[PDB]
């Protein structure tokens, strides 16, 4: 009751305070996926429902 | 002494039932090579059929 006396009419005490939130940015991505190093094995269609 | 008589008898008997069952998985896979054997041709490795 006493100390936000002192926080919120016009008085104010041996604290204090500091604002923040956490707000909105970015990145993203656009790669040189290789020649030599990435992959996969070729192939298939089998079935099971 | 004139007093035998043979005599035949006759017995039926019954068939009654049996049965037996057994369960056999198809993987899916196995039925999948399966699946091109039956066409089995230029393609379809040999050596997998």
């Amino acid at each position: 009751i006493s100390l936000t006396h002192q926080l919120r009419t016009g008085f104010h005490p041996g604290i204090a305070f500091t604002v923040v939130r956490q707000d909105r940015f970015a990145t993203e991505q656009l790669l040189y996926a290789e020649r030599a190093s990435e992959s996969y094995f070729v192939g298939q269609i089998q079935v099971h429902h | 002494h004139p007093v035998d008589q043979p005599v035949h008898n006759y017995m039926v008997k019954r068939i009654h039932k049996r049965s037996l069952s057994a369960a056999f998985a198809i993987a899916s896979e196995a039925l999948s090579l399966l699946s091109n054997t039956y066409v089995d041709g230029t393609e379809i490795d040999s050596s997998l059929r």
